[PDB]
């Protein structure tokens, strides 16, 4: 990849009126000393006391590749699903006409990393110009926010290097 | 869980509209929603204006800038109502204004237009109020009231009070070229209960505070 | 930014019937559709949310689809209670957001029954007459299809002059209804023999008449 | 159902594992909307789950289909379990292996 443009995938302010999107922050992410998160995927948990299941689509109209990235939250307790998703029993499904795949939150004790018992998996996919994404969820899913249309050069790559520029 | 809907019912051109709806009914339930508002004008098609969520603050106007700079929408929790102002009324403005809710039950899709009031009517006008009048239409058997000479619409009609409602017909008011309405409520009843029961229509004009009975 | 419906569709009882829906990719083509079902001039009700999951008393004939960015309403089974407006709705990303309905579609039910219209023909009362005016009126009722002809009359020869007529307007029985009024002074009914309201409906004549 | 391999020669068998788009479909098509598909050989042995969802409509269908295989060798026996969503093995492939065959792509002709 030579070159990519950066675009809202699914507008933060816009996208999702029935869902919460201003709480997904964390110390493990901080910035300025405050709990933050990343820039390019937006962690939606419930909305007073409900998490209704959300869909939602992105078709690719950009006639390039779209490379997609999202993320499923495995919180530590059954207090913290309910807390964040509401829904014990949840899940996120995630299908492209490619990439096809149903995930699932399992609620566990881990060793605390970046003090956090609670893990999360970040996923790509390459959605082809003229597919259509679809996010099914009833909690768990960490939304693309910002996606990137790809270039595809060649004989480009990555070197790891202390020389510089 | 119900809404009423309630404002002026005529409204001079370039006034401030404000519709309030009235949340009714307890709920122990582990849901949020929103309220919208909607308006249709007569025989047309359903427009959306603005939302506003129960839990949580936010809200949204339609981006149609004929109306994103006209209209507000607030709620008070504590009184259970949100309230639309609407600035710089026209008569294009004339339509029936509705709220409606979106129920959010968890892990269900989004109850988008749950539960609508009834709606009211608003009309923009430089015409002045006008109470009607009230004539009662003598006499299975059939009776009625006739309703004269009122602005705006609408009217509302009832028998003894609302005990009496089999066999009754209010019709579609008529728009006299004066620029006034009237319209007839009828009823149909058993052919020998003529004086052997009295027959009272109601009517309340709420345009003018006009509430009128009157025995056939 | 708008959704577009056909104007109107119709189909004869037993059969389905679709109507489209056709948005643009940041709405439909983003997000689920909801239908809305309509009697004329009152509140509308939920059909469809969630693309097709049925709100709790809803009858299973009613099913929707969304693809592309495109939806459909199923009606299958077609009954008589059905005649109605359809409207598709769909919540739409661009801007800060908003909701969007279609234009709606006129929906109805063929090969139903005609029927005659009942005609009742009240005269003043005292009231009206002692305030100085007098106003007659007919009410017609229960008729099918929605077209009708009124005739008013003095004894024998026509009168135009102080006659309003409502256009027909469904009931929810889907039967018809109109009124056509005529006012005149306290002397002009008080002088003739008898006023007459006549209607005609698919070449049919019904007629009352009173005396002061 | 169980198929033991009585044929002395490996035996491909290909089944599929149907997922269809609303639970409604599920209903009609295997009234258990809480159902699964279940395959165990010696060797192969996986359980799958129908995961009812909203794709895009590939040749006019939100359904989809996975397609599987596998090589039951000689003595062993498959068994398939099922409360809907599987796609039965009608005629199966007794394997006679060669060497130095292959694939190509060609539109020379023959
Ligand atoms: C950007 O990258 C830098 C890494 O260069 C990262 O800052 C580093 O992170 C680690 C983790 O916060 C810091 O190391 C810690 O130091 C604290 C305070 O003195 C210790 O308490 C920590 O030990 C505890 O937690 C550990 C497990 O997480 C246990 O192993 C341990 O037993 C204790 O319980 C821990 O060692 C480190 O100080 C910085 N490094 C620098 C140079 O600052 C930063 O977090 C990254 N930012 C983002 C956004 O990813
Ligand atoms: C055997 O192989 C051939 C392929 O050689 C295959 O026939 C081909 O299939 C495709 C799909 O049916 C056909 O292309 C379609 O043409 C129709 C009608 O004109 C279009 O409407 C279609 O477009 C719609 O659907 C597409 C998605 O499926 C969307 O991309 C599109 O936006 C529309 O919604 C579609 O392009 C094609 O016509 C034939 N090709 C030939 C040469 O006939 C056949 O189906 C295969 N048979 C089996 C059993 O697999």
């Amino acid at each position: 990849v030579s070159s990519f443009e950066k675009f809202e995938i699914f507008p933060k302010t816009s996208s999702w009126p029935n869902h919460e999107t201003t709480k997904g922050v964390t110390a493990a992410c901080s910035y300025a000393g405050a709990s933050s998160f990343y820039r390019n995927l937006l962690w939606l948990t419930k909305k007073g006391s409900s998490y209704p299941k959300l869909s939602k689509s992105y078709v690719n109209n950009k006639g390039k590749e779209v490379l997609v990235l999202w993320g499923v939250h495995h919180p530590p307790t059954g207090t913290d699903q309910q807390s964040l998703y509401q829904n014990a029993d949840a899940y996120v499904s995630v299908g492209s006409s490619k990439y096809n795949r149903r995930f699932t939150p399992e609620i566990a004790a881990r060793p605390k990393v970046r003090d956090q018992a609670g893990r999360m998996n970040y996923y790509w996919t390459l959605l082809e110009p003229g597919d259509t994404i679809t996010f099914e969820a009833t909690g768990n899913l960490i939304a693309p926010w910002y996606a990137f249309a790809l270039n595809r050069g060649s004989g480009s790559g990555i070197i790891t290097s202390d020389a510089p520029v | 869980v119900q809404l009423v809907e309630s404002g002026p019912a005529l409204v001079k051109p370039t006034q401030t509209l404000t519709l309030t709806c009235s949340f009714s009914g307890f709920s122990l339930s582990t849901s949020g929603m929103s309220v919208s508002w909607i308006r249709q004008p007569p025989g047309k098609a359903l427009e959306w204006l603005a939302l506003i969520d129960w839990d949580d603050d936010t809200y949204y106007i339609t981006y149609s800038s004929s109306l994103k700079t006209r209209l507000t929408i607030s709620k008070d929790t504590s009184k259970s109502q949100v309230v639309l102002t609407m600035t710089n009324m026209d008569p294009v403005d004339t339509a029936t204004y509705y709220c409606a809710r979106t129920l959010r039950v968890s892990g269900d899709y989004v109850r988008d237009f749950d539960l609508w009031g009834r709606g009211t009517l608003v009309t923009v006008s430089s015409a002045s109020t006008k109470g009607p009048s009230v004539f009662p239409l003598a006499p299975t058997a059939a009776l009625g009231c006739l309703v004269k000479d009122y602005f705006p619409e609408p009217v509302t009609v009832s028998w003894n009070s609302g005990a009496l409602t089999s066999g009754v017909h209010t019709f579609p008011a008529v728009l006299q070229s004066s620029g006034l309405y009237s319209l007839s409520s009828v009823v149909t009843v058993p052919s020998s209960s003529l004086g052997t029961q009295t027959y009272i229509c109601n009517v309340n004009h709420k345009p003018s505070n006009t509430k009128v009975d009157k025995r056939v | 930014p708008v959704l577009t419906q056909p104007p109107s569709a119709s189909g004869t009882p037993g059969q389905r019937v679709t109507i489209s829906c056709s948005g643009s990719s940041s709405n439909i083509g983003s997000n689920t559709v909801s239908w809305y079902q309509q009697v004329p001039g009152t509140a509308p009700k939920l059909l469809i949310y969630g693309n097709n999951e049925r709100p709790s008393g809803v009858p299973d004939r009613f099913s929707g689809s969304k693809s592309a960015t495109s939806a459909s309403l199923a009606i299958s089974g077609l009954q008589s209670e059905d005649e109605a407006d359809y409207y598709c709705a769909a919540w739409d990303d661009s801007l800060n957001g908003f909701w969007v309905f279609g234009g709606g579609t006129k929906l109805t039910v063929l090969g139903q029954p005609k029927a005659a219209p009942s005609v009742t023909l009240f005269p003043p009362s005292s009231e009206e007459l002692q305030a100085n005016k007098a106003t007659l009126v007919c009410l017609i009722s229960d008729f099918y299809p929605g077209a009708v002809t009124v005739a008013w009359k003095a004894d024998s020869s026509p009168v135009k002059a102080g006659v309003e007529t409502t256009t027909p307007s469904k009931q929810s029985n889907n039967k018809y209804a109109a009124s056509s009024y005529l006012s005149l002074t306290p002397e002009q009914w008080k002088s003739h023999k008898s006023y007459s309201c006549q209607v005609t409906h698919e070449g049919s004549t019904v007629e009352k008449t009173v005396a002061p």
